[PDB]
RNA sequence: UGUAACGGGGCUAAACCAUGCACCGAAGCUGCGGCAGCGACGCUUAUGCGUUGUUGGGUAGGGGAGCGUUCUGUAAGCCUGCGAAGGUGUGCUGUGAGGCAUGCUGGAGGUAUCAGAAGUGCGAAUGCUGACAUAAGUAACGAUAAAGCGGGUGAAAAGCCC
RNA sequence: CCCGGCGAGGGGAGUGAAAAAGAACCUGAAACCGUGUACGUACAAGCAGUGGGAGCACGCUUAGGCGUGUGACUGCGUACC
């Protein structure tokens, strides 16, 4: 497990957040930033801000190989609850959301 | 007096049933299946051993004709033929040992021949 | 008109084909060997050696 | 309740609704929907429920319970606390500390410790009799046929 | 302790040469499906998931007849209902080996439950001993 | 508007009729358990166990009976911080509401007796109080009408600014 | 103490019996979701089935017919009130 540092909390939906969380399993920690900062979304550059705040943290706060922590994972929650409002109809619908997201990064070693 | 509806409702539905997955979920896992569908399920071994039964009745007798057709022997003329001794009737299910008996199963056909024939 | 048919279940929410990233690759080249982007040198300045645009 | 009736406004031009009647017993902030009636209501005793053959327990049990001794003199009474030996002739210790009596005397120390309100003087309260051990009517001979119910 | 024959997958396909073809075929392309069951075979899964592989010989010669053969229609229409009609009858269709005329599983699994995957293990080519593209072990 | 009268497929006899005859064969009466009513027996008798007869689909009605989230009681009485208990699933137990247990947990609680009866045993009031799983990447994105660099500062300027 | 944006969140420390009591303070399930152990599996019909069972990630047995669920084959059927 390692090392868990999700960030909160974002204006985007889990939706927009989600999609590239699968790209860096496995076998991308070595070289991280350039499919994230390459592809500058508001989703990709909070994944890299996120492993950069994970494993800055491992190499020093365990003693650990900054180039075999394999970055098992990356899984996302939402939440609590956010509400905002536009008045479009002023009596029914008129009533946006924030879902929200923290990235539950989960890094782990080979 | 006070109910906050309770203590069976669920225990009516699932508790000990070995079932994991179970009509998805609109008709059962928001609730619709606990009370008054549970049933149907179950319901289709309601009759059906009696029913299901004819589907493999064939495979039995079929070494009491696959070989003996050839031999002219067909079970059903065979048995207007067997049916005349009293003592022979249970012909429907036990004579199964005729698909490794065959050897000497082969020979039962003698017995009478020149009278059963 | 109204939305009276089925939630955004498997056949929907599965749709994930074709909304896919674009893979790049990316050369380590110590000319830049902190600031530069995929084989982009610099994302800022617009360096190469010596004096280009407004590098140097 | 102070909750406004009685109707806010007509019900159309939607296409999904039911209600509007704010009250109504049913929803939120009210209330007892049963008319809110004081049943106040005395459920009466007949004058022979009590002779009435009542007393009878003392013939099913007949062995450990009616404890027939001595009056209500015996003890001190500052100390209760020495109650059990004088309580050692009706042999039950503190059990269910009863006699059935009449006489204005200092035993009423006997519900210190919760048991039952006692009653003593003549009219024994019936739910004394249903269903402890030591029914205990221990006094001499003011029993003879309405005095039964002692 | 059970008496049934899961899988078998497929134990019994029986190689053999149909010399029945035209000379008495009506009586037994009815009996091809209840042959791909049992009356021989019938003796392992008479009703599920089984195979099976005649060795076929010739295709035109349905032989069949009757007043049927030269003015029974064969239709499919297979895209929106066809409109423009379809009409050759069967000894001027058999002709061809082709989806209808010659496989007569079609006419005998109908609906497709039990067909739905060994379509053409009977090879459905044609043309004796000019050319035998069926099995090389000892057919029968 | 695809040949669409056995469901198919039209079988020159497999057939049509007439005489024989053996298998298939709803639930249908049989093996054999189990047994709610109304009767008849051996006898018992507070009353019942089995034999024997009629026979066991049951929303309008009268009969007749089971159990509970706990309130009002069984009860300084036995039980609990050595855990009193859920959502649950080791194992079966009854004709049934369900459990006596128990498994893994919680972290404080009960009626294996009968006595008590009414906030009274939910999923269907076009739901209801706060909602949102929901239409997807949900405006016409705010008229479609504005631009251009060279810089400057800086945690980040298509806007702030020369 | 450490890490990033002189930020969010974590990973140990620790007042604590406890941080599944952490200042989006309730010892806590309900509509919906992210990654995984195994599936059936991009020729689909028909309330998504209980069957009847073949062998599969796995866990017992000097062998001993199983303690597990998506459910190849396909049988049955139209659950409502």
């Amino acid at each position: 497990m390692e090392t868990i540092a999700k960030h909160r909390h974002a204006r985007s939906s889990a939706q927009k957040v989600r999609l590239v969380a699968d790209l860096i399993r496995g076998k991308k920690v070595s070289q991280a930033l350039d499919i994230l900062t390459y592809t500058n979304k508001k989703a990709a550059v909070l994944v890299k801000k996120v492993l950069e705040s994970a494993i800055a943290n491992a190499e020093h706060n365990d003693g650990a190989d900054i180039d075999d922590l394999k970055v098992t994972k990356i899984f996302v929650d939402e939440g609590p609850s956010m509400k905002r409002i536009m008045p479009r109809a002023k009596g029914r619908a008129d009533r946006i959301l924030k879902r929200t997201s923290h990235i539950t990064v989960v890094v782990s070693d080979r | 007096a006070r109910v906050k509806r309770g203590v069976i409702a669920r225990a009516r539905h699932k508790k000990i049933l070995k079932q994991a997955k179970g009509y998805y979920g609109a008709r059962s896992r928001v609730y619709r299946v606990a009370f008054q569908a549970v049933i149907k399920a179950g319901q289709y071994a309601y009759r059906d051993r009696r029913q299901r039964k004819r589907q493999f009745r064939q495979l039995w007798i079929a070494r009491i004709n696959a070989a003996a057709r050839q031999n002219g022997i067909s079970y059903s003329k065979f048995i207007n033929g067997l049916k005349k001794a009293s003592v022979e009737i249970d012909r429907k299910i036990l004579a199964d040992i005729a698909v490794f008996d065959k050897v000497a199963f082969t020979a039962l056909v003698e017995k009478a021949k020149a009278a059963l024939a | 008109a109204v939305q009276q048919n089925k939630p955004t279940r498997s056949k929907r929410g599965m749709r994930r084909s074709h909304d896919a990233l674009t893979a790049v690759t990316s050369l380590s080249v110590d000319k830049t060997s902190g600031e530069k982007h995929l084989r982009h040198h610099i994302t800022a300045d617009g360096y190469y050696r010596g004096r280009k645009v407004i590098a140097k | 309740v102070t909750g406004s009736g009685k109707k806010p406004w007509r019900q159309k031009g939607t296409g999904r609704a039911r209600s509007g009647s704010i009250k109504s017993p049913i929803w939120r902030s009210g209330g007892v929907t049963f008319a809110a009636r004081p049943q106040d209501h005395s459920q009466k005793v007949n004058k022979k429920m009590y002779r009435g053959a009542l007393k009878s327990i003392l013939s099913e049990l007949v062995r450990q319970d009616r404890l027939i001794v001595v009056e209500k003199f015996s003890v001190e009474a500052p100390k209760t606390k020495l109650l059990a030996q004088k309580l050692k002739d009706m042999a039950l210790e503190d059990v269910l500390i009863i006699t059935g009596e009449l006489d204005e005397n200092l035993f009423l120390a006997a519900r210190n410790l919760h048991k039952v309100d006692v009653r003593d003087a003549t009219g024994i309260d019936p739910v004394s009799l249903i269903a402890f051990d030591k029914v205990v009517m221990t006094a001499d001979a003011v029993k003879q046929v309405e005095e039964m119910l002692a | 302790m059970k008496t049934f024959t899961a899988k078998p997958e497929t134990v019994k396909r029986d190689w053999y040469v149909v010399d029945a073809t035209g000379k008495t075929l009506g009586r037994l392309a009815t009996e091809l499906a209840r042959r791909l069951r049992g009356k021989h075979k019938a003796e392992y899964t008479p009703h599920v998931d089984t195979g099976d592989y005649i060795i076929v010989l010739n295709a035109d010669k349905v032989a069949v007849t009757g007043n049927k053969r030269t003015d029974k229609v064969y239709y499919h229409h297979t895209g929106h209902i066809g409109g423009i009609k379809q009409a050759t009858f069967e000894e001027m269709i058999a002709r061809r080996p082709e989806r209808v005329i010659e496989i007569a599983v079609k006419g005998m699994l109908p609906k497709g439950p039990l067909g739905r995957a060994m379509f053409r293990k009977l090879k459905v080519y044609a043309g004796n001993e000019h050319n035998h593209a069926a099995q090389q072990p000892q057919v029968l």
